[PDB]
RNA sequence: GGUUGGCCUCGGAUAGCCGGUCCCCCGCCGGGGUCCGGUGCGGAGUGCCCUUCGUCCUGGGAAACGGGGCGCGGCCGGAGAGGCGGCCGCCCCCUCGCCCGUCACGCACCGCACGUUCGUGGGGAACCUGGCGCUAAACCAUUCGUAGACGACCUGCUUC
RNA sequence: UGGGCCACUUUUGGUAAGCAGAACUGGCGCUGCGGGAUGAACCGAACGCCGGGUUAAGGCGCCCGAUGCCGACGCUCAUCA
RNA sequence: GCUGGGAAGGCCCGGCGGGGAAGGUGGCUCGGGGGCCCCCGAGUGUUACAGCCCCCCCGGCAGCAGCACUCGCCGAAUCCCGGGGCCGAGGGAGCGAGACCCGUCGCCGCGCUCUCCCCCCUC
């Protein structure tokens, strides 16, 4: 679509999110990632860290200053996820990838907005209950990432400050539902119109 | 919808009241029929309302080769008076039929649009 | 913690499939992925059927296990479920759904007229209701 | 006063893994996510609507600086939605990812 | 050169959830314990909101505690990238705008495409038009030697 | 032209060899194309310049066309899967 | 159309019955609960205050590879209609008038008239 599709990286496995996000770049769409701290990985922490660890010795050898850059925010981690199923050394996947937005916690610009899911990437309906899992954020906190203690505490921030808003809005869906009561003798002849059409059953 | 032509055109009347569309042609392939109808049967649609009524007329470019001085003259179509009274004689007995079932001028009177939330495959017409 | 279970007698609507859409009676079970099925009442005839399809209904018949349709469809008109189903939210919500799928060109525009009516009849109400609230002087 | 036609993505050429027929192009269209719900738009009409930097006749109106590629959905291509379609001039890479516009014009409907 | 309405946000669980209400505890709202509902999510994103032909006579309903002012003035909230949002005071106008009807009219351009928006779009020179405002540095040259292959770098140059 | 080489199978020497030597058919050499990421020999198929349809072998998370099927039944957790 | 001249199945409480049982109904016994009355578990066993399987002395009705989507192979035992896409190569087809304005022509499949009556709409 035309508009930016924000998703909520909490709950959502690594590879299955980015395959998602990868197709819709490359079909002209901007894509807007926050949370990438909650984003899982299936397989128990010791083993995914294991895989990093072995990326983090991936060097050159020669000038390591030019070798592969081993980015620690779970941002960029899974940028680099989304990097390596683009077309990125073409002028296509360039654009593709510059069409994604990536950022840990959930920033000013995104806060306020609703956040979208992707089922067929997430964890509860793609793993299995009994299996392991490990979390991006400490996975990225135990390999060289700064930030997880102040993401954290902003974080939590922006949650008591969402209860507040979620507290207005449930006060003002009472005051409607009792609204609705109120006014029911001169809106009953626009009731029945939307009951016989499946809305407002 | 009122008849087909002898050329397969459609001949439409948007009760020009209603929605400023005079009796005119139209073709099946560029319409979309809705599955709301009104009953215009024992309406008398004239007879001389044919293609040929409807077709189109020109002026230039006769007793006139070289084009120096513009021919852009009677440019302005002009609504024939014959036209008005056909207008006027098959509106007075489709009117009043669209006027006995509830807000069906309204519907007449607003267009057609496609909104980003619904798509034209998942519509009932 | 579960309150819906697979049994014999337990109703259960059909999700997708070829026979998407309807109510069946459990019969009996196999292999824990698929049940006997039987809907005298609801045209599904005696058959296996995944219980990926199947959605639990809270409606439970009292028969014996593969017990002879004739028995089956005694035990579902007794206290029917067709109207019992037709009675529920569940029920009632297909409906509303299926109608609002079929719903023409003009209902959209009808439908469109008293949305409208009735969202600012409401949200005038709502704003009264705000400017009364509005006025608490205590201490 | 309405959109009147349907939102298009163009996907990329009709192609192997390393061949590329660009004479024919597929089409992503928006709601339309199987491809037992492509059969409305077999047959009609979809537009690449562009603009250069040069004006151009516009049918109807003044110069402008919109060009269009005219084109037409020609079957359903694959399980998911996708379309195949064939316009007058192949389409040029830089418009893969950009809008074509479905016109709903021949309707069978 | 793209685009062709918007969605302004609980936290989350998934062998569970969501909503509402009386007592208890926290300084008038939250936090718990009852109790009542919903749960193939209907307080539903398979959703919601807005909805565009325009006017003229003309009645019934909705309202009338209303609307709209790039009208001013004041205030509050937002810092993670606040680049945003909200509330008052005064003023100035419409009784219109929303639904159902009466009444006719508008280029009705004579079947046809790029129509319809964002949008008073972004960027660069330049003319006129009013108000409020500003009058600086960098580099070279010189000097220094905490520096130095050359560049570069650290320094000084009318005042007590 | 009279330097050949490779593959299934049979087969001699050798511990063995992308080694050396035979038999048979096919191939590469002389051959492009689809697939095997990549590759003389493998799998499919051999080629005038094109449009439409359909396939082979091979595939259909994303790169990268195609499962975005409410696919079926099981097995498997690996701190070198 | 065929098949095991389909297999199952539906209705006729299928009726006169017989037998078998168990993933055991009722009842009874034992063990745990709700205000000596009502539930859950474990035994017993042959209808009971459910049902299941086989044989019948025999079935009857409908439907029939079902428009209650359980499981096939087909069409001289097969026809009708519709939609989307690509394409339009060729250019003197006249045994006839003795062509004359441009061969509406060959093969094939049909209709009417050179027979007469009616019938139904329409002028
Ligand atoms: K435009
Ligand atoms: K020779
Ligand atoms: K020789
Ligand atoms: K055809
Ligand atoms: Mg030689
Ligand atoms: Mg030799
Ligand atoms: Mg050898
Ligand atoms: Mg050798
Ligand atoms: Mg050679
Ligand atoms: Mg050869
Ligand atoms: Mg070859
Ligand atoms: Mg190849
Ligand atoms: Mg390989
Ligand atoms: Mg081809
Ligand atoms: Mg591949
Ligand atoms: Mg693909
Ligand atoms: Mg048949
Ligand atoms: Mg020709």
């Amino acid at each position: 679509e035309v508009q930016v599709l924000v998703l909520d990286g909490r709950g959502h496995l690594l590879g299955r999110l980015a395959a998602i996000v990868a197709k819709q770049v490359l079909l002209g769409r901007k894509v807007v990632v926050v949370r990438c701290e909650g984003i899982n990985i299936s397989g128990n922490f010791y083993r995914n860290k294991l895989k990093y660890l072995a990326f983090l010795r991936k060097r050159m050898n020669t000038n390591p200053s030019r070798g592969p850059y081993h980015f620690r925010a779970p941002s960029r981690i899974f940028w680099r996820t989304v990097r390596g199923m683009l077309p990125h050394k073409t002028k296509r996947g360039q654009a593709a990838l510059d069409r994604l937005k990536v950022f840990d916690g959930i920033p000013p610009p995104y806060d306020k907005k609703k956040r979208m899911v992707v089922p067929a990437a997430l964890k509860v309906v793609r793993l299995k209950p009994t299996r392991k899992f490990a979390y991006l954020g400490r996975l990225a906190h135990e390999v060289g990432w700064k930030y997880q203690a102040v993401t954290a505490t902003l974080e939590e921030k922006r949650k008591e400050k969402a209860k507040i808003h979620y507290r207005k809005k449930k006060q003002l869906m009472r005051l409607r539902k009792q609204a609705e009561k109120n006014v029911e003798k001169k809106i009953d002849k626009y009731t029945e119109v939307l009951k016989t059409h499946g809305l407002l059953v | 919808f009122l008849k087909q032509l002898a050329s397969g055109l459609l001949l439409v009347t948007g009760p020009l009241v209603l929605n400023r569309v005079p009796l005119r042609r139209t073709h099946q392939k560029f319409v979309i029929a809705t599955s709301t109808k009104i009953d215009i049967s024992n309406v008398k649609i004239p007879k001389h309302l044919t293609d040929a009524y409807f077709k189109k007329k020109k002026l230039r470019k006769p007793r006139h080769q070289e084009g120096e001085i513009f021919d852009t003259e009677k440019e302005k179509y002009e609504i024939t008076e014959q036209r008005k009274i056909d207008q006027k004689a098959v509106d007075s007995q489709i009117l009043p039929k669209i006027k006995a079932i509830p807000q069906l001028q309204g519907y007449l009177r607003s267009v057609f649009a496609l909104t980003n939330g619904i798509y034209p495959h998942k519509l009932v017409f | 913690v579960f309150r819906r279970f697979v049994e014999v007698g337990r109703v259960a609507y059909v999700s997708f499939g070829p026979h998407a859409g309807k109510l069946v009676a459990i019969v009996d079970v196999i292999d824990q992925n698929r049940a006997l099925v039987d809907g005298p009442c609801t045209q599904v005839r005696r058959q296996a059927m995944p219980f990926k399809c199947m959605q639990l209904t809270d409606f439970i018949l009292k028969f014996p296990h593969s017990a002879h349709q004739k028995y089956v469809r005694q035990a579902w008109q007794k206290a029917d479920i067709n109207t019992k189903w037709a009675a529920t939210r569940w029920a009632k919500k297909i409906e509303a759904r299926e109608r609002k799928a079929k719903m023409t060109d003009f209902d959209r525009f009808k439908v469109m007229k008293a949305k409208k009516m009735r969202n600012r009849i409401i949200k005038n109400e709502v704003k009264k209701l705000q400017k009364a609230a509005l006025l608490k002087a205590s201490p | 006063s309405g959109r009147l036609w349907s939102k298009a993505i163009f996907a990329g050429y009709k192609r192997g893994l390393r061949n590329q027929r660009e004479h024919t192009a597929l089409l992503k269209i928006e709601g339309v996510y199987a491809r037992d719900e492509t059969e409305f738009y077999l047959g009609k009409r979809c537009a690449y609507v562009y603009k250069a930097k040069n004006n151009t006749v516009t049918p109807g109106g003044k110069p402008n600086k919109t060009r269009v590629i005219w084109g037409k959905v020609t079957r359903a291509h694959g399980n998911s939605g996708m379309v195949r379609a064939k316009f007058r001039s192949n389409l040029p890479a830089k418009a893969i990812g950009h809008r074509i516009r479905v016109m709903l014009y021949p309707s069978r409907i």
